[PDB]
């Protein structure tokens, strides 16, 4: 459009679909928060040749609250002016930032629960009797080869980024209590032949140790996350 | 063809940072090749558990095969990957060769067998080992 | 007493599941995708049961009947559970 | 709305090859229906044979249907492929529920 | 597609007497083959229309059948007369690896 006035105050409109870029930190994947931003300058003018102003500040950007996007949630937007010094000379800057937030409750059920299921189902085997050895072999097995599975298609599933993420680091700590239950088995087996006092011992101490060890990694883990 | 011009030649060098295909294909290789040495330690009796277990083994193989040469153009020579691959690879069946022939061994004499589990058990793992300090010293 | 069979069984299905995995992947985490894995991890721990059952059959020879008592009545069990636990999610 | 107007029109013919479907999933399942009436040729003491036997043939079935109709494009209708998929699906469950009853 | 027919061939030096595991050979190699191919015809370029891979894969597929069916008619006639059996696993142990040699030198003989 363009609108006279009889002041002599042009206005121009326009109407623009950008694909713009904005650079995303997933360390923290799933449990991020992202800042992506528009920035927007003149060209051809330097800062003693033309001047932007948002009109209207508190007014300057409308209709944020009726976008919804599938996945995030716009939290907060911010305004912002600047000066930028290239090479040629000063040149103006406006900016416009809005935060990004992803629903956490979409992915838990997806994702984590599963490793925690089988990692709790690796704790019944410490009630059952240890002269019952099969029954204890077959769950730790079935419990390590099912981490295995489900990290690696998990991952597989997961979008591309060629660097580390978080959810690898609750898997691999989930991995770890259950290999880590499964040799405290097979060194109890190994003790048991000798003497059986010190194989029930060990037995009973890690039955009194694994769930508070577990509990306290969870919140260790979700305190500093979230 | 038309005449001489002049070029303005400008080289952006570049590094792959190597902190992911450690932990993402390198490591579990690695892994699931030292998990292939229960095989060994088990009776020789069962057929079935270290059938079960060799396939295991056999399946994650391939589908980290698949990804790990997807990842990666399709070249005519081979990468300084296909080769770790391929020696895990070449373990696993030899591994599993290993048990095929003990499966028809041990019903003849059982100590043929037992002396093939003696000399495997150690052969093995320090093959793949001394495999890695060949492997790893070179690139660095 | 059948040994071939069940391990004849046993790795055909997983390879059945092979297939249909690799199938379905072509066509976040989806729904769809969830569901057919925990299939993978069923029948895959079924072989890893009858391995379990062949290795400790000398040692305790009424464990394994107690062992098949068990699985006979808990697999439906938990696949029932698990359908329940999906579908309920799904609506 | 307009008016009258005048439409010239050409119309290009077109068959479809069925070679490569020939080979592709038709014979993977005739060949799985004639293994699958091998079982009645089997001795009826060896009962596990037999029972592997019946199972692994649905589960080729299974595997040559869902490799198959991932190349046919969305449709309401059912096309005519499926109906052979479907008999070729059915005579195998038949031939089990036959043992069974055996 | 070469090992599971050289596996197909396994089965038949295995004696009469334990036939279930010879059935199992038998069947696994079946399905296993069906397997590869459906696997193999994802990867390659979807053209629809007949290639020579095809071809072969579909002769591996005809190979194993027949093995199959062949080892079904030695457990069904054996009852009757032993010796037809006891003929025809020497005389087939010959005949197959011969035939299948045959086939592919035919076959890269015509496609190289
Ligand atoms: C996304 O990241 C950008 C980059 O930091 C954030 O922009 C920053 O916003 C803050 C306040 O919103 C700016 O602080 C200001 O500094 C001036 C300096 O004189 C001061 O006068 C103001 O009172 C205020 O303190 C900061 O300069 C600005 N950074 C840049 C590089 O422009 C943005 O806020 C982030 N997104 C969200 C939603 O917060
Ligand atoms: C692992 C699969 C692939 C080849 C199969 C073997 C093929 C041949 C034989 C010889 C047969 O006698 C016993 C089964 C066995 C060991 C099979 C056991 C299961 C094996 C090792
Ligand atoms: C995976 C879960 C679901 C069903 C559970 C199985 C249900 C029955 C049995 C038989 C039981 O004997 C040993 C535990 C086990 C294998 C359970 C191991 C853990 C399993 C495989
Ligand atoms: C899946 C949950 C629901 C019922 C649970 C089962 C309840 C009873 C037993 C018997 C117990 O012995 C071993 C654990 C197990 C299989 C549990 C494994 C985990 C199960 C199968
Ligand atoms: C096996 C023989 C008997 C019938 C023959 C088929 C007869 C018809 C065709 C369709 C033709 O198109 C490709 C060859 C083919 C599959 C032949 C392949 C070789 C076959 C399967
Ligand atoms: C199986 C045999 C019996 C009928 C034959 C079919 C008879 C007719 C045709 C149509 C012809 O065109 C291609 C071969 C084909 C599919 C033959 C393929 C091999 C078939 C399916
Ligand atoms: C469902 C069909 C397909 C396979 C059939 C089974 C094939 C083998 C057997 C073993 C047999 O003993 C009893 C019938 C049964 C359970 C059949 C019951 C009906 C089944 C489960
Ligand atoms: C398997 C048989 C059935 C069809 C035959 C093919 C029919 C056509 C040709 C093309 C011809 O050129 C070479 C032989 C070949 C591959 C034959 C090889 C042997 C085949 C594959
Ligand atoms: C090639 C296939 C198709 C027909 C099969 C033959 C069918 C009949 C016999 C006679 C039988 O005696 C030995 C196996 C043999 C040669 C089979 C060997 C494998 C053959 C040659
Ligand atoms: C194992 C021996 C017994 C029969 C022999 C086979 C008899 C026939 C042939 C076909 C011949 O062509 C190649 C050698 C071979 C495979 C022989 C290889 C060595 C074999 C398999």
């Amino acid at each position: 459009m363009i609108r006279l006035h009889p002041d002599g105050t042009v206005l121009y409109g326009l109407r623009i679909t950008t694909t713009a870029a904005c650079m995303m930190d997933l360390r923290r994947y799933p449990l991020d928060e992202q800042n992506c931003t528009l920035e927007i300058e003149s060209y051809g003018y330097t800062t003693d040749d033309i001047e932007f102003y948002w009109r209207g500040d508190d007014n300057a950007v409308t209709g944020v609250t009726k976008i919804e996007l599938p996945q995030f949630s716009i939290v907060d937007y911010k305004l912002i002016t600047k000066k930028v010094v290239f090479s040629t000379g000063s040149y103006p800057r406006l900016s416009l930032s809005f935060k990004l937030k992803r629903n956490i409750g979409y992915f838990i059920l997806q994702t984590y629960m599963p490793s925690i299921l089988i990692t709790i189902l690796s704790w019944v085997s410490f009630w059952i009797n240890y002269d019952a050895s099969a029954a204890r072999v077959a769950l730790g097995i079935t419990t390590v080869l099912t981490m295995t599975t489900i990290n690696t298609h998990l991952r597989e599933t997961l979008p591309k980024i060629p660097y580390v993420k978080a959810i690898d680091m609750y898997l691999m700590g989930c991995f770890v209590f259950v290999f880590m239950a499964l040799l405290e088995y097979a060194l109890v087996n190994y003790i048991f032949f000798s003497q059986p006092a010190r194989a029930a011992a060990i037995d009973r101490w890690s039955r009194i140790f694994f769930p508070v060890v577990f509990s306290f990694f969870n919140i260790v883990y979700w305190l500093y996350y979230v | 063809s038309t005449g001489e011009y002049v070029v303005m030649t400008t080289h952006f060098h570049l590094k792959r940072k190597i902190g992911y295909f450690v932990i993402q294909t390198y490591l579990p290789c690695i892994m699931t090749v030292i998990l292939s040495q229960v095989s060994f330690w088990l009776n020789r009796e069962s057929v079935p558990a270290r059938t079960v277990f060799g396939v295991t083994t056999v399946l994650t193989m391939t589908t980290l095969s698949i990804s790990a040469r997807n990842s990666l153009p399709k070249v005519a020579y081979a990468t300084a990957m296909d080769w770790f691959i391929a020696v895990c690879y070449a373990f696993v069946f030899s591994a599993l060769i290993e048990f095929a022939t003990v499966n028809y061994f041990t019903k003849s004499q059982p100590a043929r067998a037992a002396k093939i589990d003696r000399l495997s058990r150690i052969a093995f793992p320090l093959l793949f080992g001394i495999f890695n300090l060949v492997y790893w010293a070179t690139y660095l | 007493d059948a040994v071939p069979a069940r391990t004849s069984l046993g790795i055909t299905t997983v390879l059945t599941m092979t297939t249909l995995s690799t199938i379905a992947r072509k066509s976040y985490v989806t729904a769809m995708d969830l569901f057919v894995s925990v299939c993978f991890i069923f029948v895959f721990s079924a072989l890893v049961e009858y391995g379990t059952l062949h290795y400790f059959v000398s040692s305790q020879p009424a464990r394994a009947a107690k062992m098949d008592s068990y699985a006979r009545i808990f697999f439906p069990t938990a696949f029932c559970l698990f359908n329940l636990v999906y579908w309920v999610s799904y609506l």
